[PDB]
RNA sequence: GGAAACCAGAGUAUGGUUGUGAAACUUAAAGGAAUUGACGGAAGGGCACCACCAG
RNA sequence: AGGAAUUCCCAGUAAGUGCGGGUCAUAAGCUUGCGUUGAUUAAGUCCCUGCCCUUUACACACCGCCCGUCGC
């Protein structure tokens, strides 16, 4: 199992080196394709190779998986299967922080928490994927309230580091009762560049795949590089009026590093974007929205 | 340097400098309201 | 080192007369593909 | 039409509009006093309302 | 309605009575 | 004899230009659709350190 | 040696102890890693507090119709 782990990661690296060429390949067949199918004179770059084009076209077909993308490798089985989330804690944790990752099992549909003791964090990570667990969530705190957050998806996917704002919990405010715990429908608003694409696509498979009829909403908001996480559940009075009750815990994000790696490996991972607070024009620059 | 000027003097002094970094937005009711007109629009479009 | 960057400076002027002295040869050659699409798919 | 409506007689713009009854009003008629008429409709009832307050 | 569409996809179903192995060459020669 | 003759072109990208009243009034689907619609009760199958039991 | 109420916790887990780092966010009487010693009770029911579903692949064997209201 060790050496097949070493395996597949040596493969997906090395596909996503290529990814640029077959995209460059790619785009080059259309054009192509383009002028065969409109008379018109085949682009002087194409000029030459011309019908070595021709040939893979003929080949191309719908059985071919097609261009690699290191997103849908890393998200094999976003769809098919529904996510398995372990919530853990940094070591000796405080009261208050308790009750937060208490509240995050019942956020995420079959969540599970484990006490963290005196376990390594090699071990974990071990231990996470031969059971087949999905995803991992490592939670910080300072002073009592929770102020980091980590997510990783435990098959050599993208780690992303977080930082908490302004956290309310469900523990604070008196007599609120009992949770839906259904399976919950998600509200994605804000995210317009390519890497708020990316990192949108790492917050919506941490769910399983909702019924049609499920009153429970889950909304992610971004506003100026900050991601606001929203919990409530509907109820249709009559046509065309709906009434929204606030449930769950209240929490701001800031995202500033996502690693190819697994938390295990913060001395080997390559960084796909960090945040660079000290540049010249950082402060008037954003980057999840265009 | 610290030393030459006399105690708390700059609380006056109204001077100019710059900041790094963007400050953390301010929750209020004007922000929650809104909030909830974008997730009640969609659930009226049931664009999940 | 001094010798090797004067001389990329003379391809770079080089380079520039290069393409000016060959946009006049190239139009006449791309009237020529003109009458080839005309007759493409007859023979 | 179920609806009941009052007008400013001085321009002629409309305050209100009302459901009022539901079907078509038969009757009305303003207290001698103050602001606030009855009506009466094919709905079987009987209804007053206060003009200045829509209510 | 455009001539020039339609020559060509009258074009290509003519080919295609051929056959398989005359289709080649004639869309080799095309390019 | 054929010019050192003879006579007298496409692609992208970036910008421009254009192509008798529904409110002063109304959240009663501007007053709907339905053989296709709207609700309530009971029972069975699971589950929980958001519940029991033992600590 | 800290009432009334209330919070958390199932195995290298609860609890005690030391030793490092400050890592482009957060962190100074704080924050995070690393190791050492290492337990008591429990492996099951819907009784309370609730949650998620249902009551229209014909091997053998087993079993043999959920109910009510208003609209059209
Ligand atoms: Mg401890
Ligand atoms: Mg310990
Ligand atoms: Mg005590
Ligand atoms: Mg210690």
């Amino acid at each position: 199992m060790l050496r097949r782990e070493a395996r597949l990661r040596r493969e997906y690296l090395y596909r996503k080196a290529r990814e640029e060429a077959q995209r460059s390949a790619q785009e080059r067949k259309e054009r192509l394709r383009r002028a065969l199918e409109e008379n018109r004179l085949i682009p002087t770059e194409l000029r030459r190779e011309a019908l070595a084009l021709q040939g893979s076209l003929e080949f191309d077909d719908a059985g071919g998986e097609g261009v690699t993308s290191h997103v849908d490798d890393e998200y094999r089985w976003a769809g098919v299967e529904d996510p398995k989330v372990m919530i853990t804690t940094s070591r000796d944790p405080s009261s208050r922080l308790k009750m937060f990752a208490k509240e995050l099992k019942l956020v995420f549909p079959g969540a599970q928490r484990m006490n963290r003791g005196r376990h390594e964090v090699g071990a974990l990570v071990r231990a996470c994927k031969a059971n087949g667990v999905t995803d991992l969530l490592v939670v910080h705190e300072h002073r009592g309230t929770p102020v980091g957050l980590i997510v990783s998806h435990l098959p050599f996917g993208p780690t992303a580091y977080f930082t908490l704002c302004n956290v309310v919990m469900r523990h604070d405010i008196p007599d609120l009762g009992t949770m839906s715990e259904a399976k919950p429908h998600l509200i994605t608003h804000g995210f317009s560049s390519r890497l708020g694409k990316r990192v949108s696509d790492i917050l919506r498979y941490l769910f399983p795949v909702p019924k049609d009829d499920s009153h429970r909403v889950i909304t992610f908001a971004n506003q100026d590089d900050y991601i606001s996480f929203r919990h409530h559940v509907y109820k249709k009075t009559d046509h065309r009026n709906v009434e929204l009750t606030e449930v769950g815990p209240r929490f701001e994000l800031k995202l500033y590093m996502i690693r190819l790696g697994t938390l295990e490996q913060e001395a080997t991972a390559d960084v796909e974007w960090r945040w660079h607070p000290y540049t010249n024009t950082a402060r008037k620059r954003v980057f999840l929205s265009t | 340097t610290a030393q030459k000027r006399p105690e708390n003097s700059l609380l006056e002094e109204t001077l100019h400098f710059d900041h790094a970094v963007r400050m953390a937005p301010v929750i209020t009711e004007e922000t929650t309201l809104q909030l909830e007109d974008i997730i009640k629009q969609r659930i009226r479009d049931q664009a999940w | 080192k001094e010798h090797f960057r004067a001389k990329q400076k003379e391809e770079e002027e080089k380079l520039k007369r290069q393409k000016d002295l060959r946009k006049k040869l190239f139009r006449i050659q791309g009237q020529k593909e003109r009458r080839n699409q005309k007759s493409s798919l007859k023979g | 039409d179920r609806n009941v409506k009052i007008w400013g007689l001085d321009f002629g713009d409309c305050h209100k509009s009302l459901f009022a009854h539901d079907d078509s009003v038969m009757y009305l008629q303003f207290v001698p006093k103050s602001h606030l008429f009855f009506t009466a409709g094919k709905d079987h009832k009987i209804k007053q309302w206060d003009a200045d307050k829509f209510e | 309605f455009n001539l020039e569409k339609a020559r060509l996809e009258v074009h290509r179903f003519g080919i295609t009575g051929y056959g398989k192995g005359k289709e080649r060459i004639l869309e080799q020669e095309r390019a």
